[PDB]
């Protein structure tokens, strides 16, 4: 009948697709590449090491100045590092103790985190009484939340084990876009320097580009052959990485659409729990399994460096915005900061 | 000839294992309770090890020729790090018990910080309880013209004497070893009758397992302290005259002590399965 | 909301001794450090003790040792200052300060009411005011100095002066906290400049409702230090 | 020294910060962490109402003692991307129906209950990171399993069944093909119970098996078993 | 059931919504990567170690 034409017309759209693909074309990354400087021996040394949590650290994100940052565990409690001196600044006790996400907002004024309980739960940093309360709780989500991230005060994008993300009004506490097309649960965000697109990676081993005011998909990435775990955009928000189980990392090229690069060694064989990159997008920091980071050249796709030094798996990575510094979460309890 | 020889050389590799291992456990512990416990041990037990080297001159060449001030420290090292090793036996012994027979109303009471306070509080009771050797303690000089390193006695009345070791021997062997024993026998006891309550399979295991670790931890403990209480507890109480083969013999029991802190540390912090991941990654 | 309301106040005979009680409500007063400041008739602020949060670190006045004792009760959100052997030069309006202190804090935010006691009849840091009465017409801009015998300039990077504006018949109030950060609740047409031992603030578009004496002080080595104040007229 | 005022109180408010997490610490782990699963609806609201959106928590306190169990129902999403946020859980509990070996699920002919139930099991007590978390295993629902066996005989969910239609037999049939679906024999133990009682015994049982796992967790830390 | 023709239909106009997409050549994005890398050098403390005067962690 109907349902066996719309397969055929789909197959043939896809086939389509991949000539457009592969007839765009014409020289590798590494073709144009190899004729650069090498990037050298990257040598990082621990600076800081921030204890306190006493639970498996799941998430951690860098403030707009630098200084401020803030780590989620299974403790329970939220705490804000004041990272040049060690201090903490605030340590805010969760209802749900599965947390399995955070974010800092950019104006520094509030603090979101989730997990297991399917509630997004928004944390007023400022407040004129002294204590942190609980702003806003954004209920809607039939699965647990993977990743958030504050696009400002009041709007916020939310990544869910439901196949779903979602734009929320953190004033009405309701769901403004829903964007839909995954097939396979959401694991991670991540928005463009512009605010105007973000990527998703679910288990489905595919990304998605997805318009926040549109709330429709222009471009759908594949190449993994595992769950991709992490996401993140290139500084010029033209390009962006993924990290999968497979133990390998892409980088995917939105005007081109096709995949820029691998990086592979034959010696791992762990997955990949977070990836971010450096200032200028030369370095491509990956976390990993086996309980330690690799540095990975971004356009050689050498390995640079290796950052070693925690007892258990590395959870999440982050990159300061002036790029001076490094911080690695582990399931050990501890963060350490690199230069 | 050979005799001094042999015994110079127990003495010495005796030290050297007692380093090694001492040392091997204090670098993976530092840099809970029981690893404080652990930790103490190993301290007193290095202490230990560093104070035998002294006195394999005496058992080598006759005379003490160290002075009188350095007999007088190594007397004081040796009777405190001594005593503060068997009270840690005796305290990880309690431990045990308050964990297994009472998992819930001790749950509370154990604290890392209640636990410092009791490695103080032991410490501080070992540096208490040697005091007569911290008073009494000098050189000898035997008739030749001889000297070593002893606890001088005042006066010739021998009450000093038969009560210091009547004292020692009860505070050191007769209290520890009896804590130790019902401690041991309660955890069993429990173990069985929780076992039995639950109504699971494999009791049969676990009931020999433990059976066995208190079996070896208990008769390594009584075989090499027990000698020692033993031989001097025989000359006090009867008149034996001196002989080499005597001397002989107390040296070798002697150099038997100090193989209870070698080898201690081994059953304590090395078939602990918490150890065990910590010391993989060096070896 | 946040409210401070102070109580204790009187006549009192000289040698006496009164309990001066700071009821708090409306915040958190467990988390919050608290700070003793007194005015005499002479238009003066005067710091007098300081009790931190967990009541761990206190301090006092050079002019009220071995006389004042400064406590607090977290539970019952109230706080004490047994005040002993009085003088005459202690006939003051006793105020008291909410402060915390964090990376990007606010202190000295709040200020209670205040209380009046009336009493029958070297290394400090000096912080002066040039100028003490400045006469201008509403809507011109206003610049006023404050300068100091010692370098606020922290290794840090931090400069640690304050601004204080005291309407007539009112409470103190927080502008600038760390030399150019405006308070929460002010308008921007403050604002404030300065580098080393030279400060300035500068009031664009001039209303009625600025109008009083406005104070400096410093918070980078106890004790703390005001000002002598500039009174704006007219 | 080198440190303004500000920064001083600061470091006593991290401080402070530091103690109260040191001390909310003992709190959380001095706790019972009990993992609940099920398939399907065997005896999932029966151990709730014992106790007279996405997990469900459940807080009672029995003979001075604080248990903590975690429903993970409602929750149909990837297993193997939240399954490892339960490491350090006390214990499992598992239940599963006697009166299922007769019924279908109503979508796959071919899939039995009881050995959908078997699947999950093996697949739990299997999977790596409960390699050393002990399983109390509950069979609810014991007298439908006497009124039902008398009209149809065990054979139907087992072809290898060898024994008499009696419940005796046939219930410890049941319990021996659960308990030989563990193979980390070595490092784990299964407690079974049969909880089709109104009598308030599930909760003892519980308690009964906390009790041995934490004894058996304090020897092994300490290195006696 | 219309659910299967619902999705498929969906699934055919993403499908060629997607495929009306101009795609430039990626020798040109590769070299514009290589110019925004190399344009940013020096500003990358991780790439580019900074002086120890300039470190805000020492
Ligand atoms: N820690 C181990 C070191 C500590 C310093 C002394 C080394 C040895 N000497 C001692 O133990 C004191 C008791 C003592 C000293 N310190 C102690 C600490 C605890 C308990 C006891 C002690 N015994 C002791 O002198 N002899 C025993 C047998 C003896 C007596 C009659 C006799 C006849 C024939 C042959 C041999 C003998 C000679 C001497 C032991």
């Amino acid at each position: 009948s109907e349902l066996d034409q719309l397969r055929q017309e789909a197959e043939q759209l896809k086939n389509q697709i991949r000539d457009a693909r592969k007839a765009c074309a014409d020289a590798t990354l590494s073709q144009i590449t190899n004729n650069i400087d090498p990037v050298g021996r990257i040598q990082m040394r621990t600076r800081r090491t921030l204890r306190g949590h006493l639970a498996k650290i799941y998430a951690m994100h860098w403030g707009t100045d630098s200084r401020l940052l803030v780590s989620a565990s299974q403790d329970g409690k939220l705490i804000i590092w004041d990272s040049y001196t060690t201090n903490k600044v605030h340590a805010i006790p969760l209802r749900s103790s599965w947390v399995m996400t955070c974010a800092y907002a950019p104006s520094g004024n509030y603090v979101a985190c989730g997990g297991l309980d399917n509630i997004c739960s928004i944390y007023n940093l400022k407040t004129r009484e002294g204590n942190v309360r609980v702003s806003r709780e954004l209920a809607g989500h039939t699965g647990y939340l993977s990743c958030c991230r504050f696009l400002d005060d009041n709007q916020i994008v939310t990544s869910s084990g439901d196949t779903t993300c979602a734009l929320w009004d953190i004033e009405t506490g309701q769901q403004t876009t829903t964007f839909t097309g995954h097939t396979g649960d959401v694991m991670s965000l991540s928005l463009a320097p512009d605010t105007r697109l973000f990527v998703s990676g679910a288990c489905d081993a595919s990304a998605k580009l997805w318009d926040v005011r549109e709330g429709m998909c222009r471009q759908t990435f594949t190449g993994h052959e595992s769950d991709i775990n992490a996401i993140c955009f290139f500084p010029n928000g033209n390009a962006f990485a993924t990290g999968s189980d497979d133990a390998t990392c892409r980088l995917f090229d939105l005007r081109a659409d096709q995949e820029l690069m691998t990086y592979s060694h034959d010696n791992i064989i762990c997955g990949i729990t977070s990836v971010s990159f450096s200032k200028s997008g030369r370095l491509l920091l990956a976390g990993y399994d086996d309980f330690n980071c690799n540095v990975w050249d971004a356009l050689k796709a050498d390995r640079a460096g290796v950052l070693a030094g925690h007892d258990n798996r590395v959870s999440c990575l982050g990159v300061t915005d002036d790029g001076m510094a490094v911080a690695t979460g582990s399931w050990d309890s501890f963060l350490k900061i690199w230069n | 000839l050979t005799s001094n020889a042999v015994l110079t050389f127990i003495y010495f590799v005796v030290c050297i294992i007692g380093l090694c291992g001492n040392t091997l456990v204090i670098y993976v512990i530092l840099r809970t309770i029981t690893n404080i416990y652990i930790l103490n041990l190993a301290i007193a037990d290095e202490l230990f090890m560093l104070g035998l080297p002294f006195l394999a001159m005496q058992v080598a060449l006759v005379h003490w020729p160290f002075g009188k001030a350095i007999c007088r420290v190594v007397m004081t090292v040796d009777g405190i790090n001594q005593f503060t090793s068997i009270f840690c036996l005796t305290v990880m012994s309690i431990d045990r018990y308050l964990a297994v027979v009472h998992p819930i109303k001790s749950a509370k009471w154990r604290r890392p910080r209640t636990a410092k306070m009791i490695t103080m509080a032991v410490w501080g009771v070992s540096l208490l309880v040697i005091l007569p050797i911290m008073i009494y303690a000098g050189l000898r000089s035997n008739q030749w013209g001889r000297s070593s390193c002893t606890i001088n006695w005042p006066g010739e009345s021998g009450a000093w004497y038969t009560g210091f070791i009547i004292y020692t021997f009860i505070l050191g062997f007769l209290v520890p070893l009896t804590i130790i024993c019902l401690c041991y026998l309660f955890i069993i006891i429990k173990v069985k009758s929780s076992g039995i309550r639950v109504g699971s399979s494999k009791r049969k295991k676990s009931e020999k397992k433990v059976t066995r670790m208190v079996s070896i931890v208990v008769a390594v403990f009584i075989f090499c302290w027990l000698p020692f209480y033993i031989f001097n507890v025989s000359s006090v109480s009867m008149a034996i005259s001196p002989t080499p083969a005597l001397k002989g013999m107390f040296d070798f029991v002697v150099v038997l002590t100090y193989a209870n802190s070698c080898a201690n540390p081994i059953l304590y912090a090395f078939l602990s399965d918490n150890f065990k991941k910590s010391f993989q990654n060096v070896l | 909301d946040v409210q401070l309301v102070e109580s204790g106040g009187g006549l009192v005979q000289p040698g006496g001794s009164r309990k001066l009680s700071c009821s708090a409500s409306g915040f958190a007063f467990s988390s919050f450090g608290m700070h003793w400041v007194r005015q005499a008739p002479e238009k003066g602020l005067e710091w007098v003790a300081y009790i931190s949060s967990g009541s761990g670190t206190i301090y006092y006045a050079d002019t009220v040792k071995g006389r004042f004792t400064i406590s607090r009760d977290d539970p019952k959100n109230t706080l004490f200052l047994q005040m002993t052997s009085l003088r005459s030069e202690d006939t003051a309006m006793y105020y008291c300060v909410r402060s915390i202190y964090y990376y990007g804090s606010s202190p000295f935010d709040f200020w209670g009411q205040g209380t009046t006691l009336t009493v029958s009849s070297g290394s400090d840091i000096v912080m002066t005011q040039a100028t003490s009465s400045v006469p201008v017409t509403p809507g011109e801009s206003v610049s006023i100095s404050c300068r100091s015998s010692k370098s606020l300039l922290h290794s840090n990077g931090n400069t640690y002066l304050y601004w204080f504006l005291q309407r007539p018949g009112q409470s103190p109030q927080l502008l600038i906290y760390r030399m150019s950060n405006l308070a929460s609740g002010v308008p921007d047409r403050f604002s404030g400049s300065g580098s080393g031992t030279a400060f300035t603030l500068t009031i664009s578009r001039l209303e009625a409702e600025d109008v009083g004496v406005y104070y400096c002080m410093q918070h980078l080595e106890y004790p703390l230090t005001f000002g002598a104040g500039t009174k704006l007229e007219l | 020294c080198t440190l303004s005022a500000e920064d001083k109180a600061a470091v006593e408010r991290s401080k402070m910060i530091d103690r109260n997490l040191r001390e909310d610490g003992e709190k959380a782990a001095r706790e019972v962490k009990l993992l609940l699963l099920g398939a399907g609806e065997s005896g999932k609201n029966t151990i709730v109402k014992q106790m007279k959106t996405g997990i469900v928590e459940t807080h009672f306190t029995f003979k001075d003692l604080h248990f903590k169990m975690f429903d993970v129902g409602a929750q149909r999403s990837e297993r193997k991307k939240w399954i490892h946020c339960f490491e350090g859980v006390t214990a499992i509990i598992f239940c599963v129906a006697l009166s299922d070996y007769d019924l279908v699920l109503a979508e796959d002919e071919e899939m039995n209950r009881m050995h959908a139930s078997m699947k999950l099991f093996d697949s739990i007590c299997n999977n790596k990171w409960f390699t050393d978390t002990s399983i109390i295993l509950f069979l609810n629902k014991k007298d439908l399993f006497e009124e039902k066996i008398k009209k149809s005989p065990l054979t139907i969910c087992y072809p290898e069944y060898a024994g008499s239609n009696t419940y005796e037999e046939a219930a410890a049939y049941i319990q021996c093909q659960f308990e030989d679906l563990n193979k980390r024999k070595d490092t784990k133990e299964i407690y079974t119970h049969f909880t089709c009682s109104t009598d308030t015994k599930n909760v003892q049982f519980v308690f009964d098996a906390v009790t041995d796992v934490i004894i058996k967790n304090n020897l092994k830390d300490c290195g006696l078993f | 059931n219309t659910a299967s023709i619902a999705q498929a239909r969906k699934l055919v106009e993403q499908l060629k919504m997607e495929a009306n997409i101009d795609r430039i050549k990626v020798s040109k994005a590769a070299a514009d990567l290589m110019a925004y890398c190399e344009a940013h050098a020096k500003e990358d403390p991780l790439l580019t170690p900074v002086p120890a005067s300039e470190n805000p962690f020492r």
